[PDB]
């Protein structure tokens, strides 16, 4: 009914599907304090699951603390609704509200409002407790989990924040019934990220999982009943991959940048209108692409990594079928020498499942500056190996035959 | 002098590229390859154009390709003359030309490198690490 | 000459008359950086004595770390001045700058500095180094 995740030696990661009744008794039972706060989209506000949360945290806390407030915040939605002044309405709707420094602030939203509910709650009183309530799919899986909050400067995406570990972050699956389609197959390239870095099992299912998936959620009222443990199986090891690596320290934390290199210049010049894990999986193949030019990854893992991605409907190149539409012009803003500044180290993928040394390598522009584009520049032949054996592609004529004969024999 | 190849079509390109650089009197003259311009394009018109990019005299002989070679260096002729070598969107042309492409001083660009992807799709990946050469990438704007 | 008192286990409070060589040869030796930022007071900015200061760490970083900057910001000093519209000054300074996640950011202020300074180097790149040099009594 409900899986828990370790994080820091404490068990506070829920996750489960319909979990309503979990959320509201566990927060005012082990968290006691005098004023919840839950801040929250206006779009958000007015869907009809937030009404089974917010309604069975209003009645259930004259059962267990009558003497007990809740104040309720409804920020704007949008990229740009995400700044150091929408930061400074809630920073003055808790001081004119009379709130203290016992503060529980539940951030029910999104990557947009753990990130600066969150950055609140680290400076609102020099640090209140926060309890993530996470509801997009990307939120659920990289944002909730770590702690890591900032807002937008203008002069640059995710600078200025602060360090504040969460104290519950709940995985809300049946929150994502009233999640767009375009929104929900972006976060399943990081559950790729954590799937092909860490853990090798879960991707084998995720291919088994990716033909019904596909089916369920691209008919545009998504019916997820019947397939709710499958779902709520493909966040559980996204977290524990995540959770054990935030455990674990920047050293090893640095792994789950896998594709967060390429795929953060891509997004850096195609961004208000590409999405954040809809360039990670551009920057996922450009990666395995790198790693295999350098001699590390089989040449089967590439031809796999784009299969998943390209099941879910991810992008593997920058000029693909539907990238190419949603993009649109700004496409020609994608130059090789400014994609190349903005980014160098890379994680450097060994096989599926599994990081080379379980470090970050550096590697040199050229080589970057190889695998993005369909032009090679080939070099005066100046020492080649004496020795050196050669494996091209298997005989296809043999390979045919030999699995026909040990069919049958 | 003389090598037909009605079994070995599939292997003319690769010969005609080590047939560039060898130089002598006699001039290899490879023939019966009528069949290697219903693949995708006349490959046989391609040798012509891209050898005389490289210096070497290849004309074309009534079923085949009669290839001259200079040296085992070629004439000077990069990116920044006229425009490089074109691979037809072919993973013959591309995979063949990079072979010749490492004897002159300046790196000799090659257009369209990813279409490689119907045979070997990871060429280029061996020749970095595997065979210890550069390789760079060029982006007209 | 000087005089150090520990703090959470560690010996980092200088105390001492006329220090300003300590000052310079300390920071730049003992934490290595390649951005070095004083922000200050425009009255202070003014003072004989913060001229002893700044050259001592203009030219005694050619002979230790010569591979490294020195940036300076002025703010108007006052209460009024302490707020979260003139936090944002600095902390569009920083990012414009080309500052990284090594700052050191010298807080040679009052009060009013090594309150606000100090809270951005809380928030500036999720945490960067501060050094306090207060010179007032009541922030001494």
């Amino acid at each position: 009914s409900i899986e828990k995740v370790p994080i820091l030696g404490k068990e506070t990661i829920h996750v489960g599907y319909g979990i309503a009744d979990h959320i509201v008794r566990e927060v005012i039972a082990n968290l006691a304090s005098s004023t919840y706060v839950i801040v929250t989209d206006t779009n958000m506000a007015r869907t009809p699951q937030y009404s089974k949360l917010t309604d069975d945290f209003k009645t259930n806390l004259s059962e267990k603390r009558p003497e007990s407030r809740l104040l309720t915040y409804c920020v704007s939605p949008g990229e740009n609704n995400k700044n150091r002044a929408t930061k400074a309405a809630v920073e003055d709707f808790l001081l004119q509200q009379g709130c203290t420094r016992d503060t529980v602030i539940l951030a029910v939203g999104g990557g947009v409002i753990g990130d600066m509910i969150g950055f609140v709650a680290a400076t609102f009183m020099r640090g209140v407790r926060v309890v993530q309530v996470p509801t997009t799919l990307l939120a659920m899986v990289d944002s909730s989990v770590g702690g890591k909050t900032a807002i937008d400067t203008p002069l640059g995406k995710n600078f200025i924040g602060a360090f504040h570990q969460p104290e519950y972050v709940f995985c809300d699956v049946s929150f994502l019934e009233t999640l767009p389609a375009r929104q929900f197959i972006n976060g399943m390239a990081e559950v790729v990220k954590t799937a092909a870095i860490w853990n090798e099992e879960e991707f084998t299912r995720l291919e088994n999982f990716s033909k019904k998936f596909l089916s369920v959620v691209t008919s545009k009222k998504p019916d997820l009943q019947s397939i709710k443990a499958e779902l709520v199986k493909t966040v559980l090891e996204s977290v524990r991959v995540k959770a054990g690596v935030v455990s674990s320290d920047a050293g090893l934390r640095n792994l789950l940048n896998f594709g967060h290199t390429i795929g953060h210049a891509i997004e850096a010049v195609l961004t208000p209108e590409a999405l954040h894990g809809e360039c990670v999986s551009i920057g996922m193949i450009k990666e395995a692409e790198l790693s295999r030019y350098l001699g590390i990854l089989p040449p089967v893992a590439v031809a796999r990594l784009s299969k998943c991605l390209v099941a879910y409907g991810l992008p593997v190149s920058i000029d693909d079928k539907e990238f190419l539409k949603k993009v649109g012009p700004k496409r020609h803003y994608v130059e090789i020498d400014i994609l190349l500044k903005k980014m160098i180290r890379c994680v450097l993928l060994e096989k599926i499942g599994k990081c080379y040394q379980l470090k970050a390598h550096q590697v040199s522009k050229q080589d970057l500056s190889f695998v993005l584009t369909d032009e090679v520049l080939v070099h005066p032949f100046t020492n080649p190996p004496k020795e050196n054996i050669i494996v091209p592609p298997g005989s296809k004529s043999i390979s045919n035959r030999a699995l026909i004969l040990a069919a049958l024999g | 002098p003389h090598v037909d190849m009605e079994p070995m079509t599939d292997a003319f390109l690769t010969a005609s590229v080590v047939a560039a650089v060898a130089k002598g009197g006699s001039s290899t003259s490879i023939t019966g390859i009528a069949n290697q311009r219903v693949k995708e394009c006349n490959r046989i018109e391609a040798m012509v154009t891209e050898l005389a990019k490289f210096g070497v005299p290849a004309n074309e002989l009534p079923d085949g390709i009669e290839i001259h070679g200079i040296d085992i260096e070629d004439l000077k002729t990069p990116e920044i003359s006229k425009r490089g070598v074109s691979s037809y969107d072919d993973h013959r042309v591309a995979m063949s030309f990079s072979l010749l492409a490492g004897l002159c001083k300046e790196p000799v660009l090659i257009l369209e490198r990813s279409t490689t992807g119907k045979t070997w799709p990871g060429w280029w990946d061996i020749l970095h690490s595997k065979f210890k050469i550069e390789l760079d990438g060029y982006e007209p704007p």
